[PDB]
């Protein structure tokens, strides 16, 4: 719960992720981080938050990038769900 | 009024990017009267997204005949895409004052094709290609579309000319 909150995977849960759900939680650290990186360009973020940068993704993966990394298995197959 | 921008100082003072208080500083010298103030801290605010900021300036800079300094802004507003518009323009008309042009002013054309003086500015930077265009937007009752596609043919006609002459027909019935 801590990691969708703070915009990070998670681990064991993952392992009962289906397509659907492993979907939300990339979506979820795309908004995320996208919206971290507009809120620092403005300004809006102080210096002193910054407890743990080095912690977090900065980078953001676009919508496709997103896709084609859930479509491939853990085991390098085509994702039977994505097919 | 003295109060806000009080506390935009203190929020200028202490998270020293801060360009959302610097473009309000900007808004507060609009309010007020001191555009030599307010449009340098636009400039400050560009130099540490906003549509506002990159038009005050660019305003400026274009009643001011620096066109070169205007297309900069809007190029720089255009190609952050971050939420802006209107720049399209000010690069044509800077690139106009000729081939570099040819591209912005076409691309202005396939967004509105019933955009006039960008015709014309279309115009001023180039016959053949112009008899398709006038076919492409002729082809899309309108007058002006079938006596510059005519006058384009003569230059390179006939068929031009015949259109030209239908065009009268349809005025005097």
């Amino acid at each position: 719960i801590y990691a969708t909150l703070s915009g990070n995977l998670k681990q064991l849960l993952p392992v009962c992720e289906s397509w659907e759900d492993t979907v939300w939680a990339h979506f979820k650290v795309m908004v995320d981080s996208l919206v971290e990186q507009e809120i620092r360009a403005s300004i809006i973020s102080f210096n002193e938050a910054n407890e743990l940068p080095r912690e977090y993704l900065e980078a953001n993966w676009t919508l496709d990038s997103v896709f084609e990394e859930l479509q491939a298995t853990d085991k390098k197959r085509v994702l039977e769900e994505n097919r | 009024i003295q109060r806000y921008v009080e506390n935009a100082q203190n929020s200028a003072s202490s998270p020293r990017e801060k360009s959302m208080k610097g473009f309000l500083f900007a808004r507060l010298y609009y309010e007020a009267k001191e555009y030599e103030l307010a449009k340098r801290s636009v400039s400050s605010y560009i130099s540490v997204r906003d549509p506002k900021a990159h038009r005050f300036l660019g305003q400026l800079f274009e009643i001011e005949g620096n066109v070169e300094k205007a297309v900069g802004c809007y190029k720089r507003s255009l190609e952050l895409n971050p939420t802006q518009k209107d720049l399209t323009l000010r690069i044509a008309e800077l690139i106009c004052t000729d081939g570099r042009a040819e591209y912005w002013v076409e691309r202005a054309s396939k967004l509105f094709p019933g955009s006039p003086e960008i015709y014309r500015l279309k115009e001023q930077l180039l016959w053949n290609q112009l008899f398709d265009l006038i076919q492409a937007e002729l082809f899309a009752n309108d007058v002006y579309v079938n006596l510059k596609l005519v006058d384009l043919f003569l230059s390179n006609l006939e068929e031009a000319v015949l259109h030209c002459l239908k065009p009268e027909r349809r005025a005097l019935r």
